[PDB]
């Protein structure tokens, strides 16, 4: 997982997560001290899956041609996306939420 | 009137059979609940008289049994020994405003899961509360509560219509009192009686607020006590012949227990170990009862410097069986939520090591099972936009919901670009509901089919989960 930095007021930025360690792979967004957020999640045949309440149709999830690699565009940020952002890999299960067999140590990201 | 005096010889045996059996029951009862041994041995006492007179079925021995204790030992320990009393009063109250409602026929509604449950939870919580005597440990304890287990179960292959329980106690504190044992007893545990129950009204507790404190207990007492009782009832009649009301036996159940709390005693009901030996061994009449009841008083009375010297390895070997004997069920290799709620009631009386959470979070899961078996709570509505997209307007209370029927209410036929999946009007209060809503989306994903998620965190908010 690799993409996380300092944005501006309507800034955008691109988050690549890596797997160094398989159907699925997700994206989770945790707001210091408040409840985790579901943001994305992507298979392999193709099919997306957003979170209209925190992504207003802004963000926009894809797997790489890589075994290894899903990219989550983020644009048009505000005050209330800033949060620290997970990269899940839990794969066949819980497209949606509480994991699977595999997690990622989240970068974190604020705006301005 | 139909009352009668038949067969005394074999009524008065029978009742001093069961009276001896039914000392070391009300004494380590008494111990377990973390009370004086008095208090049992008096519930026994005046429990059996006033079942004796105004009892439904006859030959049935009501005294001091586990399922009344095991639900007052958190009671003792948090208000005392005296809130009991109180809570002892409520519950015959309770019981004979249950036998003058005529209610009993809804007794066969209680989920049979809840009272397997109830049963292995209480053998176990005896099990574990013999643990206690194990922590300070001489040997004299081991091998004497070892010698316990063995005289009672090799014994009675060899011996006849007399209590290995009987043969092991008397050993036992012959023993321990030549030998010198150095040995807890159970005189140290609490005080034995020394006198007739006098008249003790609960000076302890103080009307409102200890209502609301001792009403819980006492409905959960009640329940366990005419749910006792009319098994206990019903058992006695297939082994023998009777019409016995069991709204009459709920009501001297009732009064039974008021004036056991208003002479400072437990909480008692029916006995079906002691009331089968009753039977078994001759006992067919009310005077059974009674003489039990009574020659348990005299006999307590008699032995009371004896008794006191009693050794406790003798008694938590009993209570070692007794647990034993109540246990072992149906271990099943069967519906999924009956063996989840059986499971539960026992797990969580297990951390907790309180009966009456066992009994409620079984109560209310039953309910729940129920309220899945009678109604739908929620449903899911397909309504096209103009945009030619389905948004899926799932509405209602969702909990240990079935996958099958969630995607069932879904169209998986046609694989479209994007599905919008609206839980503005949902609620989650399950974990189940999550991983059914994941099904669906891991499903349209894998078909290739987007999926738009709308109105989320409110529906996911109501989670048992958060606690
Ligand atoms: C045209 C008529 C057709 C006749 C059909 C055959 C009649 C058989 C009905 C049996 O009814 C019995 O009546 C007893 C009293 O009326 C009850 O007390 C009986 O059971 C109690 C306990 O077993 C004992 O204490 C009692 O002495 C004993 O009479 C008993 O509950 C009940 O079952
Ligand atoms: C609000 C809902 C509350 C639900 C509570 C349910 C209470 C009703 C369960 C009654 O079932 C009986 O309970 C006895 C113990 O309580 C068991 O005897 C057990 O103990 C005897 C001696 O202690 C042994 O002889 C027996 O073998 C052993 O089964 C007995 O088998 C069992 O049928």
């Amino acid at each position: 997982e690799s993409g996380g930095g300092l944005v501006q007021a309507g800034g955008s930025l691109r988050l690549s997560c890596a797997a160094s360690g398989s159907d699925v792979m997700g994206w989770f967004r945790q707001a210091p001290g408040k409840e985790r957020e579901f943001v994305a999640a992507v298979t392999r045949s193709g099919g997306k899956s957003y979170n209209a309440d925190s992504v207003k149709g802004r963000f926009t999830i894809s797997r790489d041609n890589a075994k290894n690699t899903v990219s989550l565009q983020m644009n048009s940020l505000k005050p209330e996306d800033t949060a620290v952002y997970y990269c899940a890999a839990g794969d066949t299960a819980i497209t949606s939420w509480y994991g699977y067999d595999y997690w990622g140590q989240g970068t974190q990201v604020t705006v301005s | 009137q139909r009352e009668w005096f038949a067969n005394p010889r074999k009524d008065v045996l029978a009742g001093i059979v069961v009276a001896l059996a039914l000392i070391p029951e009300a004494i380590a009862f008494s111990i377990i609940a973390g009370v004086d041994p008095q208090v049992g041995l008096y519930a026994s006492f005046i429990i059996a008289l006033i079942t004796a007179f105004l009892g439904g079925r006859p030959g049935m021995i009501s005294a001091a049994t586990g399922a009344m204790a095991l639900l007052m030992t958190g009671l003792v320990k948090d208000h005392g020994i005296q809130y009991l009393f109180a809570a002892t009063v409520l519950t015959g109250v309770l019981q004979v405003v249950f036998g003058w409602a005529k209610l009993a026929r809804y007794l066969k509604f209680v989920p049979r899961s809840v009272m397997v449950g109830f049963v292995n939870a209480l053998a176990i919580l005896i099990f574990m509360a013999q643990l206690p005597q194990f922590v300070g440990a001489n040997w004299q304890m081991y091998a004497m509560v070892a010698a316990g287990l063995a005289i009672i179960y090799l014994l009675p292959l060899v011996f006849k219509a007399m209590p290995s329980a009987l043969v092991a106690i008397v050993v036992l504190t012959v023993v321990a009192v030549v030998t010198g044992a150095d040995v807890k007893t159970v005189g140290d545990m609490g005080t034995l009686p020394t006198a007739l129950p006098h008249f003790q009204f609960p000076q302890v507790p103080l009307t409102f607020e200890t209502l609301a404190i001792i009403f819980p207990v006492a409905l959960t007492l009640s329940l366990v006590g005419l749910l006792e009782s009319l098994l206990t009832a019903q058992l006695i009649d297939e082994r023998t012949d009777t019409t016995s009301d069991k709204n009459v036996e709920s009501r001297g159940q009732g009064v039974a227990n008021i004036v056991t709390g208003f002479f400072g005693g437990m909480a008692g009901c029916a006995m079906i170990g002691q009331s089968m030996i009753n039977v078994t061994s001759g006992g067919r009449g009310r005077l059974s009862t009674f003489v039990a009841g009574a020659f348990l008083m005299v006999l307590i009375l008699a032995l009371q410097p004896l008794l006191v010297q009693i050794p406790m390895a003798a008694l938590v070997a009993v209570m070692m069986v007794v647990a034993i004997s109540t246990f072992d069920w149906g271990s099943l290799r069967f519906p999924k939520g009956e063996t989840v709620v059986m499971l539960a009631t026992v797990a969580v009386t297990v951390f907790t090591h309180d009966l009456s959470l066992g009994v409620l979070i079984g109560v209310v899961l039953s309910a729940l099972f129920f309220a899945r078996k009678v109604s739908q709570l929620s449903q899911v509505t397909p309504v096209d936009e103009v945009d030619g997209t389905r948004t899926y307007r799932v509405r209602g209370q969702l909990f240990f919901v079935s996958t099958h029927d969630f995607l069932h209410q879904f169209d998986f036929t046609h694989p479209a670009r994007r599905v919008v999946i609206d839980l503005s009007d949902a609620h989650f209060w399950d974990g189940s509901a999550v991983g059914a809503l994941d099904k669906v989306m891991l499903k349209f994903m894998r078909q290739g089919t987007s999926v738009e998620l709308r109105g989320l965190n409110a529906a996911s908010a109501t989670l048992v989960e958060r606690l």
